[PDB]
């Protein structure tokens, strides 16, 4: 059970760095 | 020639007495945070039993004393140095005023 | 009045400031005993199971 | 329904502080300042119903 | 970046009790918010002498 | 959310550019009315002339 | 002064879509982030 | 009568509904006219002197 | 009990907030030693108590 | 378990909250030094008067 | 006229170099103010602890 | 210039913590005593030309 939560912490932790893609954008071609 | 350097003389004496009172108001702002010095030992120096500790807050709680009582011997020492100042202007607009008449 | 008045405001914020870290503080304690609790809720369970 | 009401009032609200603003800005219309000028023309206009 | 890099370590803070090792990545992390803070020094630094020379 | 973040980032760099450029806008008619009232004086001299 | 007319025109129209934009962000912003923050469990009462 | 058009002007910001014709409206039109007439009258008496 | 109520002194000053109730030039407070011993040897007494 | 998703809400909101205004206090502290450093003298102000 | 001129320069100077003075100390007074403050939080700490 | 600086640095601000006071209002008291006072010197210039 532990394990299973910290697995799901870790992906839900992952996720959020799509927000430092910039504006959801190119930037540099 | 004179009236000129007496005009601007003007402008300077009352610029010397604009950083006499802010210099006082420094003084008085200083006033204050001291009283959280003193009053925290006064909290601290009583306590029930053993737990009476040396400890990071004690020496930094020293230095704030130290080091404050220092800024206002300071302070009243730019005091004494504007004090002397004013009057030494004082007394050459006197003279520039006299012989102009 | 320009200079004092924004001493001023800058007082105030750091006031508000202080408050907000003694609120997290003990935020994080109670935190920490409130799981005590839960886990010796799961301990009193298998004692109850017996 | 009550969803309906409240979301209709609260578009009322906001338009009508809007207008409050603007006619405040408005009525804040002593003389001598610098937004007073000149665009003649304002005389014929089927504007507001 | 800042932000999300706090709301990360946030996050971490939800960890459970023989689950909460030191793992590098938050040394890196640390290591991240001193580099933001050496980016602003720099930053501030430039600006202040464009005002001077204006 | 990802798409909400880029959305107001957005909005901000319309915000400052829009402000600039309503700096420098509002420069230039402080610079023209200037030259109004020098060619207005012109006027008066040549008429006296 | 057919000149400063067109320029009258002109501030007018920025200094009303600088308001009009304004108020858009700050909608958005104390709306939208005060409930959506974190963690998608519990509710913003 | 610049503060007067002027006056009159940002009142077509107003949003959707609450924009109104007003009594404001009609005696501002005529406060135009009327100062326009006045304008010319004394142009009249300028010619006269 | 005496290390909750320590706890308690130091934190009822120290989130005692300024400019609210400690008016006062107390003085003579450069000198001190009512603190008898070192934070090793506060460990250690825990220590050997539990 | 609810109690525990209620507390853990808490602590995320205040320190964002800490962070906007540690980033605010630092902000306007160094503008307003650097700015009010900048003072002219009074006898500048007269203008060698 | 010379006269004059020196004495206008000492007041300028010294009040310069016056003004410069108040305001350093004072921010390092506050400084390390926060870091006092910072060093009791953390034996808070530490005493809820144990 | 000063003074446009200070206004627009403090108009750049995260969204949480912006407002309306004194501050605002003072600073806007000065620019408009600036602008008035070009204007008045202006004038005097003329005045002495004649």
């Amino acid at each position: 059970a532990c394990k299973t939560n910290t697995l799901l912490l870790d992906t839900k932790c992952m996720d959020t760095r799509r927000k430092l893609t910039v504006p959801a954008e190119k930037f540099v071609p | 020639k004179l009236q000129t350097q007496l005009a601007k003389i003007l402008q300077e004496i009352f610029q010397a007495e604009n950083t006499i009172m802010l210099l006082e108001r420094a003084i008085v702002a200083k006033e204050y945070p001291l009283k959280m010095a003193q009053t925290m030992l006064a909290c601290r120096t009583r306590r029930p039993n053993v737990e009476l500790c040396r400890d990071v807050p004690q020496f930094r709680l020293v230095n704030e004393v130290f080091t404050i009582d220092d800024t206002l011997q300071t302070l009243k020492l730019r005091l004494r140095e504007t004090q002397d100042t004013l009057q030494l202007l004082v007394m050459t607009k006197s003279r520039l005023e006299h012989e102009l008449a | 009045a320009v200079n004092s008045a924004f001493s001023s405001r800058c007082q105030e914020l750091d006031d508000s400031l202080q408050k907000l870290q003694y609120h997290l503080r003990k935020t994080l304690t109670e935190i920490t005993d409130q799981e005590h609790q839960i886990a010796a809720l799961k301990q009193a369970i298998k004692d109850k199971e017996a | 329904s009550d969803r309906s009401a409240q979301h209709e009032l609260e578009k009322d609200l906001s338009d009508k502080q809007a207008a409050l603003r603007i006619d405040d800005k408005c009525q804040h219309l002593r003389n001598t300042s610098e937004g007073v000028s000149y665009f003649r023309g304002v005389e014929r206009v089927d504007a507001t119903v | 970046p800042l932000d999300v890099a706090i709301e990360c370590l946030t996050l971490r803070e939800s960890r459970r009790d023989i689950d909460v090792v030191r793992d590098p990545v938050e040394e890196e992390l640390l290591k991240e918010v001193e580099v933001i803070e050496a980016t602003k020094k720099v930053l501030q630094e430039k600006i202040s002498q464009a005002f001077q020379h204006l | 959310n990802l798409a909400f973040t880029n959305r107001i980032a957005e909005t901000v760099d319309a915000k400052n550019k829009i402000h600039t450029h309503l700096t420098k806008t509002l420069q230039e008619i402080f610079q023209i009315e200037m030259t109004i009232e020098s060619i207005k004086k012109a006027i008066k001299e040549k008429s006296a002339f | 002064e057919d000149t400063l007319q067109s320029l009258a025109h002109t501030k007018a129209t920025l200094e009303h879509d600088l308001a009009v934009k304004a108020n858009t962000l700050y909608i958005d912003q104390e709306k939208c982030m005060s409930m959506r923050n974190s963690y998608p469990s519990t509710l913003r009462l | 009568l610049k503060v007067a058009q002027t006056r009159l002007d940002e009142r077509t910001r107003r949003p959707n509904v609450e924009l109104c014709r007003d009594m404001a409206q009609l005696r501002l039109v005529n406060e135009v006219y009327e100062v326009d007439e006045t304008i010319q009258t004394l142009q009249q008496r300028l010619r006269d002197s | 009990e005496d290390k909750s109520s320590a706890q308690y002194i130091d934190e009822n000053c120290f989130n005692l907030r300024s400019t609210s109730d400690s008016i006062s030039f107390f003085h003579g407070v450069e000198k001190f030693d009512g603190t008898v011993s070192i934070p090793e040897t506060w460990a250690k007494f825990s220590n050997d108590n539990i | 378990e609810q109690a525990l998703r209620n507390l853990e809400d808490s602590r995320m909101s205040l320190e964002k909250d800490i962070a906007v205004k540690t980033n605010s206090l630092f902000i306007d502290r160094q503008k307003c030094m650097t700015h009010r450093n900048r003072y002219p003298s009074v006898l500048q102000l007269a203008g060698y008067q | 006229i010379r006269n004059a001129e020196a004495s206008r320069l000492w007041a300028s100077r010294l009040t310069g170099d016056s003004l410069r003075i108040m305001q350093d100390k004072d921010q390092l007074i506050h400084q390390m103010q926060e870091g006092t403050s910072r060093n009791l939080g953390q034996r808070l700490s530490d005493l809820g602890f144990w | 210039s000063i003074a446009t600086d200070n206004l627009q640095c403090r108009e750049r601000r995260q969204h949480p913590d912006l407002v309306r006071d004194y501050v605002e209002v003072e600073l806007l008291k000065e620019t408009e005593l600036i602008r008035n006072i070009q204007e008045l010197l202006k004038r005097t210039i003329g005045q002495a030309v004649d």
